[PDB]
RNA sequence: UCUGGUGACUAUAGCAAGGAGGUCACACCUGUUCCCAUGCCGAACACAGAAGUUAAGGUCUUUAGCGACGAUGGUAGCCAACUUACGUUCCGCUAGAGUAGAACGUUGCCAGGC
RNA sequence: GCGGUCGCCUCCUAAAAGGUAACGGAGGCGCUCAAAGGUUCCCUCAGAAUGGUUGGAAAUCAUUCAUAGAGUGUAAAGGC
């Protein structure tokens, strides 16, 4: 649950989802990057239900480096009521990804682990992924 | 040792803020004086294209002298370039212009004015 | 069906119709309005004047000219030409 | 005396202590900002107003804390009088060598400052002492902070014989 | 590295994406003696840049005349394909 | 603040109407104003 | 034609280092005797005088490291248009920002001792 | 139905002229001031640390890094 602390406004607009990526199209903190190939809203809960799990495969082995942080906090109403008497209280945090962006970064550990670990991790996210080998 | 201030800087800097309403049109050309360390100046100016319309000088040396506030300061306070020019607007960046550069503002208040 | 928790919002004010009111290069009358805005976005230039901290108006007839002043500040002007 | 004692020893050293190009890159004494303080917001501050009539030349201005964090901040009290040495009083209660009328903490440090603005504090009852402790034997804070004519401590140091500390 | 390109054509309609599957890339030399007089290169002779320079050094050009050492500097890598578009050189003077 | 009223004795007419605090200055104030039928700034009594 | 003075240019005009000269002219330089005056000290604000000097400023000449202007080749975006169901794709126009190679240590206006 | 709102001012939505809706998302006003008004002078912001009864990391005037990141009687934007 990667969330912030101090926010000026608590109710915001749904982010725009069209077009290619902007920044973070490469990998730094480790040899190996997991790219993204479609568009969606990753929603902090995926991240910590696809981080603890990747480390439970990693058995507290090597180290990871996350390349996605949810900023715009999405809101939602509780029980199904009438339409329109205000906005629902914030209940989530979302991050938007576009095709061509490295989401995770790791170092040192063997490529067998890299493949058989990011395949474990992608099985939680609603975006379709593809391996990247730091292919200079 | 610490930063000492130049003063030509703020002298022309103030000439700026003072040069936002007054400007010689030659129908009323302002005369505008570069005080110096020992001497004083003046010049009539027209302000349509920045050419130099009229001119005299204190330092011109029909006579030199000392005492920056001298009757030489009031002969520069009289001199003209004879034309159809009337009681000008005294450009002043120097405090108490009604008395400080009144050396210039005094003698010419009758003939140029 | 159930009395809702209402809205702590709903207030705004009437728009004022700011902006330019005469186009660059067209002929005017003495005394006409050229621009209406809060603060001096465009300074008054030649033969124009500022009213009560707004309404840059014309002072003589002629054609208007929009122009730059220093590096980043503009200005308006009127020329007597007929 | 002292104003000329800002000359009687120094014109030849301050014409030689450096070996610059012309006489005027080679400096003089840097000016002072004789300031006093208080530790009470009411009466010690309202009644620590003359000690300047004693030491400085300023009658008494009323500047307050600016930066003024949680409990520093107050308004308009005469805790810091701006008696900075301009030219006339620029030979003020500062270069009086009455800092020996204590015989403690003369040489305080190995050096003075990494910020050229030096601070020389008559902490205690070190200064203004030629006056007997009549009303000056109560709370009284000082603030002798001013720059000198030397970029670092280095050449500032081994010609500092003026105030000898 | 002896790699040769040629002067390609401007006034391009964007109908080139489809003549692009068949290999090419743009390329434009910087430096005096000539200008941004672009040159067109192909890829599967760059399937062997592996041995050519590394990344920092010399390449022949054979670009008609003024065939000297020219340095491909910038990077214009492309997402989603493992393709490439507009890699470009410069003169050494 | 409370509303006041000024009038030039010579004209004996109260046309000008200004404001004044009942704490800042409670003492009756008086200034020179241009009252009608006089063509001169006479003294006004803020009653 | 050098400097001093006025009026144009988008810091191309700069802050960051220095280099070197003179007081014709800007400067550092003497105090309150006077004009004015710091609720505060004649450093800013003034005066008569200058025996003493060129550091600095001032001017040129150097550093493209310090920052703006940043010509092409692309590319995002977009106006029509034919398709398909678009987080698109093809076809025609206008094509950016950022990134380079660069220009880069101002063009002059009109006067004074020459 | 219950509840809450009903006038005037500032911004976003509003798609680079103006105008533009919802029980859409944020704040305010029902004044105050003889001076905080007119005129002539004169001056200059923050975030920065110095080591100065005392220190409340912050009670002070300096000094220099200070580019408007300060201050505007009152909310917010446009301005200086």
């Amino acid at each position: 649950m990667l969330l912030p602390k101090r926010v000026k406004y608590r109710r915001q607009h749904r982010p725009k989802t069209t077009g290619r990526s902007k920044g973070g199209n490469y990998v730094t903190f480790g040899e190996f990057g997991l790219q993204a190939t479609t568009t969606s809203w990753i929603t902090s809960r995926q991240i910590e239900s696809a981080r603890i799990a990747m480390t439970r495969y990693m058995k507290r082995g090597g180290k990871v480096w996350i390349k996605i942080f949810p900023h715009t906090p999405y809101t939602k109403k509780p029980l199904e009521v009438r339409m329109g008497a205000g906005k629902g209280a914030v209940e989530g945090w979302i991050a938007v990804v576009k095709p061509g962006r490295i989401l995770f970064e790791v170092a040192g550990v063997s490529e067998e682990v890299a493949r058989e670990a990011l395949r474990l991790a992608s099985h939680k996210l609603p975006v379709k992924t593809k391996f990247v080998k730091r292919e200079e | 040792m610490i930063s000492k201030i130049d003063k030509n800087k703020v002298r022309l800097k103030r000439h700026a803020r003072v040069r936002t309403n007054l400007s010689g049109t030659a129908e009323k050309p302002r005369l505008n004086v570069y005080r110096s360390n020992k001497h004083i100046y003046a010049q009539i100016i027209d302000d349509n294209k920045g050419v130099t319309l009229a001119q005299a000088s204190s330092k011109d040396s029909d006579i030199a002298t000392t005492a920056t506030k001298v009757e030489l300061a009031t002969k520069v306070g009289e001199a003209i370039a004879k034309k159809a020019a009337d009681k000008g607007i005294k450009e002043i960046v120097f405090d108490r212009g009604g008395y400080l550069y009144h050396g210039r503002v005094k003698a010419l208040a009758e003939a140029a004015r | 069906k159930k009395g809702v928790s209402s809205t702590k919002n709903g207030r705004d004010s009437e728009s004022k119709r700011l902006g330019a009111k005469r186009a660059d290069g067209q002929f005017v009358t003495g005394g006409s309005i050229l621009y209406r805005q809060r603060g001096t976005k465009i300074y008054p230039g030649e033969n124009v004047g500022r009213g009560g901290d707004d309404t840059l108006f014309a002072k003589i007839d002629g054609v208007v000219k929009f122009e730059r002043k220093g590096r980043d500040k503009k200005q308006v002007s009127v020329y007597a030409v007929a | 005396r002292l104003k000329e004692k800002f000359n009687t020893e120094v014109t030849e050293n301050l014409m030689k202590k450096f070996n610059y190009s012309s006489v005027m890159e080679v400096p003089k004494i840097d000016k002072i900002v004789v300031n006093m303080g208080v530790g009470d917001a009411v009466q010690n501050s309202k009644v620590l107003d003359n000690a300047v009539e004693e030491l400085e030349l300023i009658t008494g201005q009323k500047p307050l804390v600016t930066k003024a964090k949680k409990s520093i901040a107050t308004f308009r009290l005469r805790e810091g009088m701006p008696i900075g040495a301009k030219v006339t009083l620029r030979g003020e209660r500062m270069y009086e060598f009455l800092d020996k009328l204590i015989s403690v903490s003369l040489p305080r440090v190995r050096d003075f400052q990494g910020v050229s603005k030096k601070a020389f504090d008559g902490r205690g009852n070190y200064t203004l002492g030629v006056k007997e402790q009549l009303i000056f034997p109560e709370i009284d804070y000082d603030k002798v902070s001013k720059v000198r004519g030397m970029d670092i401590v280095i050449v500032t140091t081994a010609n500092t014989d003026e105030e000898a500390r | 590295s002896l790699k040769s390109i040629i002067r390609q054509g401007k006034q391009t309609r964007s109908d080139l994406k489809q003549l692009r599957k068949s290999g090419k890339v743009p390329a434009v030399v910087y430096g005096y003696g000539t200008k941004n007089v672009s040159v067109k290169v192909d890829e599967v002779e760059f399937i062997k840049v592996i041995r050519e320079v590394g990344r920092n050094g010399v390449i022949e050009l054979g670009v008609g005349s003024k065939t000297i050492k020219v340095m491909v500097a910038d990077y214009q890598f492309d997402p989603l394909k493992n393709q490439i578009t507009h890699i470009d050189f410069l003169a050494i003077n | 603040r409370v509303n006041v009223t000024l009038a030039c004795t010579e004209c004996g007419d109260r046309n000008y109407i200004t404001t004044k605090n009942k704490r800042n200055n409670p003492e009756r104030i008086e200034m020179k104003k241009y009252c009608p039928r006089l063509n001169k700034y006479t003294l006004h009594r803020e009653t």
